[PDB]
RNA sequence: ACUCUGGUUUCUCUUCAGAUCGCAUAAAUCUUUCGCACUAAAGAUUUCCGUGGAGAGGAACAACUCUGAGUCCAAUUUUUUGAGGCCUUGCUUUGGCAAGGCUA
């Protein structure tokens, strides 16, 4: 399933079944689309960033990833 | 005991280079053959 | 241009590029045993008394690649001078090790079998041939003589098979891959 | 199965309206067995918001309510097997 | 080919401080205690927080992994070698 | 001075003739090869070392070639084949083998997919994406040709050979679109621009074109001929390269003399001594006004030019 | 290939479970199924009426199970 | 499950090799030690017998086994739904958002 293979370390973001934003380096996936990120920071409405760290953010409630940044050094 | 370990060369072997020159050729005899010819050439190195 | 001197035009450069980077423009044969034994039959000094300083290396090869007693005949590439100077031996006797082990415990085995069996051995004389005695032509009484059996250990096929159709050659399984 | 149908579909301008109403209008890419629908292209209007335009997105198979093809696609040699 | 790489990591926060956000926005914070395949959490020594701001001090929780939005698992996993 | 490096300072190590000399396009390392079998990379400044070699050429090698990412290398062999480089730890990555002839030129394609282009004695100009390892699209020329090149697009390619025309084959329509007419001789360097509109041409004509290559078609494409280049009994590959600024063309001369003219004032603005043979290519710096030239003489003379 | 949920840690402990639609229950675990239904000897309902309803023996979905905490110390 | 490398044998050259380069073991010379040196030890050098590796060149027949690469899942736990609808405030970017209460 390599689309998402094309992704791993890339600073994605993902928008979440509540509404919530994951920026998170994408680090790892699975079939069930668990995602590993890390360092990742919470972006929710009213503005405000919140930093989490290793999210293993579990499938059922994974909306939309999209890249934000490439990946870092 | 006494075995130092060998040493390091650039691997020349003296019958490749014998059969590289016009005085050596090469052919497949019988051990006892050159037996006979290696007892009589150094009996006649010895002669000479 | 035109047609044929657009095919002339190509032809003179096919044979000018297949010529230029050719690939020849990048950046022995064996004796019979009778040339040589005629040659130290019948027998510029320089060049046999320049052959003639590598005797004890003619003496060494010969007898490293002796026949052991399991071989009537061995057959040795030879590099030979061609005034007859010297005959070189020139391979050395490899041997496989757990054969060469194996041939010459059979050869414990019959060697003990045979002086068991042989009650009054009579060893050669020595040395064979006397001293005022030239040494033979092989070609004259050697050369179409037969080999008297030699000592390889009798293996029965039941419990040797995977052995003894190679156990007793010179290299014995040299031209299988 | 229906969604190897979809995975015929690459390289086609479709939107996809979500369970969170978001319409998603872009040039599809890759399309997994369980509908994981990775897109190029991307004018995504998240609902009671304005409209984004990003370079790509991959949408879970899951949260997509319906899809919406163009007038020009060929489903009769689509839809064969 | 048969078990992945995000449940490989929760096996590694076992022992480790995770804070998992369940799907009625409760978030728990404590020791990880087991994890299995599906994300079933026994953690222990747990701070709750509830959507409200109370914080309570539950000792032992089993979170059945169904219901869990994510867990924050510890940076020092992001070290650990199965997300090499 | 106006650069960071020496004067005229020499590179000495290439063992025979010099086919092929192209700049990295960061501008800090050099590709140099030719009838060696064997690229040499050295750095552009500093004291000019060879710091890598590349083996696994089993014939002389026709044309160096560089993408715009700079980090791999094509590189056209004599003996049938293309080899892809990398150039920083520097190991083959890839062959390149479906031409049944010597290969004359290869050309990256650098803003979309990595493509290929290269052409070869049989007529056949094949295509070559590396992830598919197998020819294309093979556009069929009947005679050789000698360099071919993309245009800015990548969409078209562009070969030069001993056809006496400069023939261009579109990747989507499959065939040969129109035909600059206008050289006497076999076309051997085709070079084309950074902003891609303009496209080189050197011929046994002893002159050389500036074409433009450009859907807006002025019915008569050869806008700009340029003298003072000879081509002598040696027939080699007399390459070709532009200025990163466009302002200057150099073209490979039989006459030992690096050439280099003004595009605008369509003048010999530099012939320079020094070479002994047949001067194969003849290259650019990137960022400062540095000129590298490969000739038979088994040497390079990278120099400043400004 | 549905492992049981490793629940003889609390089996007969005296759990909280709370259930899907904000609810909440309390009693004794008394074992389970691949799919964390659980079996429960004394329950008490334990509304947010606030008034605590003992039933017994009951059978809880796991698919409504959100969380246990054992009460109990294991 | 489709496509492109690489082969193997033999002959020779070049260079590196303190690695049991040798699962074997010689000889010479020098120095030292004691005897009083084949019958004796040490250290070092050298030469021989004759290796491994890499590189290169020839010529013999094999060419896709191998080493790689390019190329069947709707019933709890994830991807075939508890989803959708009502009320108050803070601001309304007058679209509505955020929190809570709901109703299903």
């Amino acid at each position: 399933s390599s689309k998402m293979l094309q992704h791993i370390d890339y600073r994605m973001r993902c928008i979440l079944q509540d509404g919530r934003i994951f920026i998170g380096t994408f680090k790892a996936f699975d079939k069930h689309m668990n995602l590993i990120l890390c360092d990742c920071d919470e972006f929710r409405k009213r503005e405000e960033k919140r930093v989490l760290g290793l999210v293993l953010l579990r499938g059922e409630n994974l909306v939309s990833m999209t890249v934000e940044g490439p990946p870092p050094k | 005991l006494k075995h130092r370990p060998p040493k390091a060369q650039k691997k020349r072997y003296l019958f490749r280079s014998f059969k590289a020159t016009k005085f050596f050729q090469s052919t497949k005899l019988d051990w006892v053959e050159v037996g006979l010819q290696v007892c009589r050439q150094g009996y006649n190195m010895l002669n000479l | 241009m035109s047609e044929e001197k657009l095919q002339e035009k190509a032809r003179k450069w096919q044979q000018l590029q297949a010529k230029r980077y050719a690939e020849k423009r990048k950046f022995k044969e064996d004796m019979p045993p009778e040339h040589v034994r005629k040659i130290i039959r019948d027998h510029d000094k320089r060049v046999y008394l320049g052959a003639l300083k590598y005797m004890p290396h003619a003496v060494l090869k010969l007898l490293e690649n002796m026949p052991m007693p399991w071989e009537q005949i061995r057959d040795v590439p030879v590099l030979y001078h061609i005034t007859g100077a010297i005959s070189f031996v020139n391979e050395i006797p490899w041997v496989i090790e757990p054969v060469y082990i194996s041939q010459w415990g059979s050869m414990w085995i019959m060697m003990r079998r045979e002086k068991r069996d042989r009650r009054h051995f009579k060893r050669m004389r020595f040395p064979p041939f006397d001293d005022e005695e030239p040494p033979l032509d092989y070609a004259d009484n050697i050369l179409d003589v037969e080999p008297l059996e030699a000592i390889q250990l009798e293996l029965d096929p039941e419990e040797d098979a995977p052995v003894l159709d190679w156990f007793y050659d010179h290299q014995p399984l040299r031209d299988s891959r | 199965k229906l969604v190897r149908f979809l995975m015929k579909l690459s390289h086609e301008t479709v939107t996809i309206e979500l369970k969170n109403g978001t319409q998603v209008h872009g040039t599809i890419t890759g399309v997994d067995v369980s509908m994981n629908t990775h897109l190029k292209a991307v004018k995504m209007t998240l609902k009671n918001r304005e409209p984004v335009q990003l370079e790509t997105l991959s949408i879970r198979g899951n949260n997509i309510r319906y899809f919406i093809l163009p007038d020009s696609l060929p489903l009769d040699t689509l839809l064969v097997d | 080919m048969s078990i992945g790489v995000p449940i490989k990591v929760l096996h590694e926060a076992e022992g480790h401080i995770v804070t998992c956000e369940t799907n009625t926005g409760e978030v728990y914070r404590g020791k990880l205690i087991e994890a299995e395949d599906n994300m079933n959490c026994q953690m222990s020594n747990i701070t709750v927080t509830y959507r409200d701001g109370r914080v309570a001090q539950l000792e032992q929780v089993y979170i059945r992994g169904s219901k869990i939005r994510f867990l924050i698992l510890p940076d020092m996993l992001k070290n650990a070698p199965m997300l090499k | 001075r106006c650069s960071s490096l020496q004067p005229i300072m020499l590179l000495s190590g290439h063992e025979g003739e010099v086919y092929c000399c192209k700049f990295h396009p960061n501008g800090s390392t050099l590709a140099s090869a030719g009838f060696d079998r064997l690229i040499l990379l050295w750095n552009v400044y500093g004291d000019c070392d060879n710091y890598a070699t590349l083996k696994g050429h089993s014939g002389a090698v026709m044309e160096l070639h560089y993408n715009t990412d700079g980090s791999m290398l094509f590189s056209a062999s004599t003996d049938k084949t293309v080899a892809v480089w990398d150039s920083e730890t520097g190991e083959r990555v890839k062959r390149l083998k479906g031409h049944t002839s010597f290969v004359n030129s290869c050309y990256p394609a650098r803003r979309g997919p990595q493509l290929v282009c290269t052409g070869s004695d049989d007529g056949t100009v094949k295509l070559w994406d590396i992830r598919k390892k197998a020819a294309i699209q093979t556009f069929q020329n009947t005679y050789q040709v000698l360099a071919v090149t993309f245009n800015d697009t990548s969409d078209q390619i562009i070969s030069g050979g001993i056809d006496n025309d400069i023939k261009v084959w579109d990747l989507r329509q499959n065939k040969l679109t129109y035909t600059m007419r206008g050289h006497a001789d076999s076309v051997t360097g085709l070079s084309l621009s950074s902003e891609g509109s303009y496209l080189l041409s050197n011929a046994m004509d002893n002159t050389v074109r500036v074409w433009d290559v450009r859907p807006f078609a002025p019915k008569e494409r050869c806008v700009k001929i340029f003298q003072g280049n000879v081509h002598n009994f040696e027939k080699n590959l007399l390459r070709c390269s532009w200025s990163p600024d466009g302002s200057k063309i150099a073209a490979g001369s039989a006459d030992r003399f690096v050439y280099v003219w003004d595009t605008t004032s369509r003048r010999i603005l530099y012939k320079l001594p020094g070479h002994a043979g047949s001067i194969n290519e003849v290259a650019f710096h990137p960022d400062e006004p540095i000129i590298i030239s490969a000739s038979s003489d088994k040497r390079l003379y990278m120099g400043e030019i400004q | 290939k549905a492992h049981p949920p490793e629940l003889k840690k609390f089996m007969d402990k005296k759990l909280s479970l709370k259930l899907n639609g904000g609810r909440h229950v309390q009693g004794i675990l008394r074992g389970f199924d691949p799919f964390m239904n659980l079996v429960i000897d004394e329950c008490v309902e334990m509304a947010t009426s606030g008034q605590q309803n003992n039933i017994g023996m009951v059978v809880i979905r796991g698919n409504s199970i959100i969380m246990l905490e054992a009460l109990e110390r294991v």
